[PDB]
């Protein structure tokens, strides 16, 4: 069988991530590290040998008698949040590890933080609270009303202009909600 | 690529169900694969020249097949909602195996809960404009079982992917209900100039998969099939 880390990683952009993966069968022929995202297939990151590997930022090692196999990534980038699988392959068959999540945190160049009020286009009252443009280190809590839905943290990439922001949505079938009210733990935005 | 269809399915227990996955042109070996979010990947079975050559320790009711073009196909017979998973398929010439996109099967008891998302985009604010000279639009999918829905974002008829960002994750909409809805957010940011030209469309999609024609409906509401939700919005100078 193959054992690896639990996780989720979560490490800053351009840190230096390690991968731990274990097995039983010392004598598999091939070994492997494949990607894949959450709502995707796996993917072949890199061969595995015994004088281990390097592919740009991507480098691995295989110690067969400790039966040891590790991956190594060098400045880590947002593309390279995803579940790293360590794969055996004894006969034919590919054994799986249970995957390590690894995410990524990118560095806000310029942190402008702010909780904006987006109207619905359908000519309706209806209304969402974008917090938006903050650093990636506070951490976005869930709402604690039972009516109020407050999405997970989503990094935004505008390669059009090299921009990165961090984003977060909330709203509400209450009649008493309002964008003021909808978020918890924040730095300073502005709250217009 | 590796294409395997149907992409998603629904069925209730005890049902049968039949899988297919088409290789790479040239590639003999095709390999099945079941991922569960409680469990990682487990294999199935492969095969080769229309031969199982390789078990999986899976329950005889996951039948597998291959036939000569080395097209396979997989069935499983009295479905159980353990059953419900991601089949991911595998081709190989026969040493690297390539992934489909994969089968998503969900096992439900009841057809009944089955629900069509509602979706709505939001415009960008004023005062996003003004201090930041850039506009998020966001997309806002809800009221949708079983989890499983497809966004993207259309702008001027063309299918755009720089600028968006769609969570991984659907929220449950009610989390302490088993049988809850699901709802999706996602954004699309683009310059200040972009959103303020009004002869610029914009518009979320929202790809909910359900049942087909095939499966039967006997209530009041209207049967919700695989169906194409989509919401919209117009640039607007201020
Ligand atoms: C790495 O693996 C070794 C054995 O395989 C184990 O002793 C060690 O605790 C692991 N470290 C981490 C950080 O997982």
């Amino acid at each position: 069988e193959v054992e690896q880390d639990p996780g989720p990683f979560n490490v800053p952009e351009g840190a230096t991530v390690a991968f731990n993966c274990t097995y039983s069968n010392s004598a598999s022929q091939s070994f492997f590290w494949y990607r894949q995202d959450c709502r995707k297939e796996p993917k072949l990151l890199m061969s595995v040998y015994s004088s281990g590997n390097e592919d740009g930022r991507f480098t691995a090692q295989l110690n067969r008698a400790s039966q040891y196999i590790s991956l190594l990534i060098r400045d880590s980038k947002l593309s390279d949040s995803a579940t790293y699988l360590c794969v055996v392959n004894p006969h034919a068959r590919l054994m799986f590890g249970d995957g390590t999540q690894l995410v990524v945190k990118p560095n806000i160049q310029n942190p402008d933080p702010a909780v904006y009020q987006l109207r619905d286009s359908k000519s309706s009252d209806k209304f969402v609270c974008l917090f938006t443009d903050f650093d990636s280190q506070i951490n976005v809590s869930q709402s604690k009303d039972s009516d109020v839905y407050i999405t997970d943290k989503c990094v935004l990439d505008m390669r059009s202009m090299d921009f990165k922001s961090n984003s977060a949505v909330a709203w509400s079938n209450k009649s008493d909600f309002t964008c003021a009210n909808a978020f918890n733990n924040s730095i300073i935005p502005e709250d217009t | 690529g590796v294409t395997q269809t149907p992409r998603y399915l629904i069925k209730t227990r005890g049902q049968q169900v039949t899988l297919s996955c088409s290789p790479i042109s040239g590639h003999r070996s095709v390999s099945w694969y079941q991922q569960t979010p409680g469990q990682g990947l487990q294999f199935l079975f492969e095969y080769f020249s229309e031969t199982q050559r390789n078990k999986g320790n899976f329950p005889g009711r996951f039948s597998g097949r291959q036939f000569s073009n080395s097209r396979s196909e997989m069935n499983v017979s009295t479905l159980e909602l353990g059953d419900s998973a991601l089949y991911l398929c595998a081709s190989s010439r026969m040493d690297t195996q390539y992934f489909g996109p994969g089968t998503r099967l969900t096992v439900l008891e009841d057809l009944k809960n089955v629900f069509p998302p509602e979706v709505a985009v939001f415009e960008p604010s004023k005062a996003e404009i003004s201090r930041t000279q850039k506009a998020t639009l966001v997309c806002l999918a809800t009221g949708f079982y079983p989890p499983h829905v497809e966004l993207s974002w259309w702008v001027n008829g063309k299918e755009v992917h720089d600028g968006v960002c769609t969570d991984p994750q659907p929220l449950k909409e009610q989390p302490a209900l088993n049988d809850s809805r699901y709802a999706l957010s996602s954004r699309l940011r683009v310059s200040a100039t972009f959103w303020q030209d009004p002869r610029n469309h914009f518009r979320c999609q929202v790809q909910f998969y359900g049942l087909s024609e095939n499966d039967e409906w006997t209530q009041d509401r209207a049967k919700p099939v695989t169906q194409i939700v989509s919401a919209e919005a117009w640039g607007r100078a201020d």
